[PDB]
């Protein structure tokens, strides 16, 4: 199977009763000839307002923002490379999605968000690291919202830069202590760039930063402060640690992050 | 039982450390380790003393000392079965006659007719179902009909688990003689997960042992289906393989003892059946074939087994280093990437020395040809190995008959011993017949009467006094 | 967790047929303690299914440890 964005090519775009054009694996990349490509032009109704981009109907000359550069409050520049622009509209760098317009994303091009992951070891009753057949066990702190039916990483939209730690964790972690954890959020990076999503059009896609904060010792240290920063539920259902596995019940694309995360430490899968 | 309870600490010794020298590399969550780090800041059960010097680089036999042993007794698994399993703790170096005396006299075991020593991969693995069923049924069948000891590692992982499941299948059947299938397991005292509950001096006669799979470190748990346990001790917690120098000595001491029933007397034969394996399994196969012990290697489901199963048919000079490395890469495929190029010359040299002894090795060839059963294959391999021995005169064809009458089964002696190429006089058939007359074996009497012994010439006066 | 290998057993005991649970659920790769086999056994005891009782008795549940006071009130 060729590594394509099959979750974006997925039919029946979420929360909008529209269908997209059938794009098979030969048809996906922009280089190959595909003449009958007729992607419908569709944007969400709430994409003509404020903060979010007014380029939903960008046949008008309202499309005047700077492309692959930080155009003011929206740092519209890709982590992957300089994206090609046609008729004042960006194209998806990975291939055809079969759906034109803005969709449900904020702005054109990439939409920069953040997903941080906290990893720790799994100790037994004595306090030594538990093991599968060759590798070891990892535990990660994940959160379930009451209206998602899917456990997810604690990462939100990076509309602010350094407050996106707090914006992901305003209902979850804290207010004052959240800035203290944002000070400690400078860790090690794993993967940055394009990420698969069902809310991806030909013009709007999601690029992300994957930082990995880790706890080595499982005794008394920073973790007691992370457990002491628990003001867990303001508008969320539950939040807890969870042991890693391939059959980990999570959001669909986020497992693709963890398959890149467990390679950085040597866990099992 | 009280006489056993007196006898065991007077005769058996154990090792323990007395000197605390702290280690450079701190262990995972047990950072204080005094070069063994058993359970204290100091790897000792003695007074904290300067000992007139601080000897760095503590020499193992010069540091540790022997003492009476406390861990002996009987054990039960908490909630898995209701039978009892005997177990004992021994030192690293004991005379094997002491262990044999403990096994035969006080534990209550008769002398075995056959000694099967199964070895395989300690890492867990999976196998084809039909070959699994054939392997279980054949091993259970031969160890039942012979009355043979099965000696293995006493761990829950790997091939020892499969032997345990075969024994558990026979105990699920449980038709007759449940005490026929005895299996001993020899394991290191250090790598036992819940060993602290076992330690109780002067007899821990009911000892409840809990187990939790996957809730353990590098050290592992005991298997449950084994019947007897011998736990060798060096006094070192973080180590593997202390049982390997003791297992070969114990098996080689058993393999000279003579079990004599009736008129005939034999020496106990030893065979090893090997599975998937590793480097230590290949070293064990080479060490066995140097001494003369026959080996049976099962084709399929193995790394080291299916190396030998393929390379066995080709001649010795045709085996080359590149061929060995190429077949190593297709079978290992991860360790082969981690393997160096300096070990593969050692491996092809060992494989050439192993296949050079064409007689002592036998490959299973499951399904294809000669695959009647595992039991007849093991018996045929053992009888071929006894046939290949050097002999003056025709004592070998007599010795195979005494072996086949010592085992109860008659189809083996019919199939190959009486088939061809001995040209024996019936008078020489006389002394085994007496044994077949004494031990109530009518089938062997029928076979010898068919093969030509005359009962009028056989029964004389002195043999009538001997039979009465 | 290991709720899936429990759920397949509850499904296979909900259907009357026993060869399916013998063929694949108990064949390999669960490593279960017998205590966790306890609550389905009660159901197999109630609905008059002796074959599942024979299978669980073969697979290792101890009847002395299983029958306690509160489960005796529940069975009555
Ligand atoms: N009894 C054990 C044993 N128990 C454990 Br937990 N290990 C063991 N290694 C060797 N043996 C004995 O040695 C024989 C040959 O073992 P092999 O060469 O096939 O082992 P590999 O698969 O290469 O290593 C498996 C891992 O488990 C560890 C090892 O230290 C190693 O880290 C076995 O039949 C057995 O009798």
């Amino acid at each position: 199977g060729d590594s394509y964005h099959v979750n974006a090519r997925h039919l029946l775009y979420p929360n909008c009763p529209v269908t997209r054009f059938p794009v098979p694996n030969e048809k996906v990349p922009w280089e190959t000839e595909f003449l009958i490509y007729d992607p419908p032009f569709y944007t969400a109704e709430r994409k003509d307002a404020a903060a979010m981009d007014p380029m939903g109907d960008t046949l008008e000359p309202l499309s005047t923002i700077q492309y692959n550069v930080v155009d003011g409050l929206r740092d519209r520049r890709s982590f992957h490379g300089p994206y090609t622009v046609q008729a004042g509209l960006p194209l998806n760098p990975m291939g055809r999605t079969g759906l034109r317009g803005r969709g449900s994303l904020s702005c054109f091009g990439p939409n920069h968000t953040l997903y941080p992951m906290v990893t720790r070891w799994r100790r037994n009753e004595d306090g030594a690291i538990c093991r599968k057949s060759i590798k070891k066990m990892l535990e990660v702190l994940v959160v379930k919202l009451p209206l998602s039916e899917h456990w997810a990483l604690p990462g939100g939209s990076r509309e602010p830069g350094e407050m996106l730690p707090r914006k992901l964790k305003r209902i979850l972690r804290q207010e004052h202590w959240p800035s203290f954890e944002n000070l400690l959020k400078c860790g090690m990076e794993v993967y940055k760039g394009y990420m698969d999503d069902p809310r991806n059009t030909d013009n709007a896609w999601i690029e992300t930063v994957a930082v990995s904060v880790h706890f080595q010792d499982q005794n008394d240290v920073e973790l007691n402060r992370l457990n002491s920063n628990l003001h867990a539920c303001d508008s969320g259902a539950s939040i807890r640690w969870q042991v890693v596995d391939r059959r980990i019940p999570l959001y669909a694309n986020h497992k693709t992050l963890l398959q890149k995360a467990a390679a950085e430490f040597g866990a099992h899968y | 039982q009280e006489s056993l309870s007196s006898w065991i600490p007077e005769n058996i010794k154990k090792k323990e450390c007395v000197y605390f020298v702290e280690s450079s590399k701190l262990s995972d969550a047990g950072k204080v380790v005094c070069q063994c780090g058993y359970t204290h800041e100091q790897h000792l059960e003695e007074a904290t003393k300067p000992h007139t010097f601080q000897g760095t680089q503590w020499d193992p036999k010069k540091h540790v000392q022997e003492m009476p042993t406390d861990a002996f007794g009987d054990i039960v698994f908490t909630g898995l079965s209701q039978k009892v399993k005997k177990y004992v703790r021994v030192s690293q170096d004991t005379p094997s006659s002491v262990i044999y005396h403990l096994m035969t006299q006080h534990w209550g075991l008769d002398v075995p007719n056959l000694l099967i020593s199964v070895t395989g991969g300690a890492k867990n693995f999976n196998m084809k179902p039909r070959l699994k069923s054939i392997f279980r049924r054949g091993l259970v069948k031969v160890a039942q009909t012979t009355g043979a000891w099965i000696i293995t590692g006493g761990s829950h992982t790997g091939v020892m688990k499969q032997v345990g499941e075969a024994v558990r299948d026979f105990s699920l059947s449980s038709s007759y003689k449940e005490g026929e299938l005895i299996t001993i397991g020899v394991a290191t005292w250090g790598t036992v997960h819940r060993r602290e509950g076992l330690i109780h001096p002067t007899g821990s006669f009911p000892a409840e042992y809990i187990l939790d799979e996957d809730g353990q470190g590098n050290l592992t748990c005991l298997d449950s289906n084994h019947s007897h346990f011998i736990l060798v001790d060096d006094g070192t917690h973080g180590q593997y393989g202390v049982e390997i120098p003791l297992r070969t000595r114990l098996e080689k001491f058993i393999s000279e003892q003579t079990k004599e029933r009736g008129g005939v007397a034999i020496k106990i034969p030893i065979v090893c059946v090997v599975l998937e394996g590793g480097p230590g399994t290949l070293h064990t196969i080479d060490n066995a074939t140097t001494n003369g012990t026959p080996c049976v290697v099962v084709e399929g489901s193995g790394r080291v087994a299916d190396v030998i199963a393929q390379v066995a048919n080709l001649p010795v000079s045709d085996i080359t280093i590149s061929l060995i490395q190429q077949k190593l890469s297709v079978f290992f495929q991860e360790m082969f990437e981690t393997f160096t190029e300096s070990r593969i010359v050692e491996w092809t040299k060992k494989i050439q020395d192993i296949v050079r002894r064409r007689q002592l090795l036998t490959v299973f060839r499951e399904g294809k040809d000669g695959q009647q059963d595992v039991d007849v294959a093991i018996l045929q391999a053992l009888l071929k190995a006894s046939r290949s021995q050097d002999h003056f005169g025709h004592e070998n064809w007599d010795h195979q008959l005494k072996l086949a009458v010592a085992w109860n089964r008659v189809d083996i002696a019919r199939s190959e011993i009486f088939m061809d190429e001995w040209q024996w006089k019936p008078s020489d058939l006389h002394p085994t017949m007496t044994a077949a007359l004494i031990s109530n074996k009518p089938e062997f009497v029928k076979l010898f009467l068919e093969n030509g012994v005359q009962l009028k010439e056989f029964v004389t006066w002195d043999t009538l006094l001997y039979l009465y």
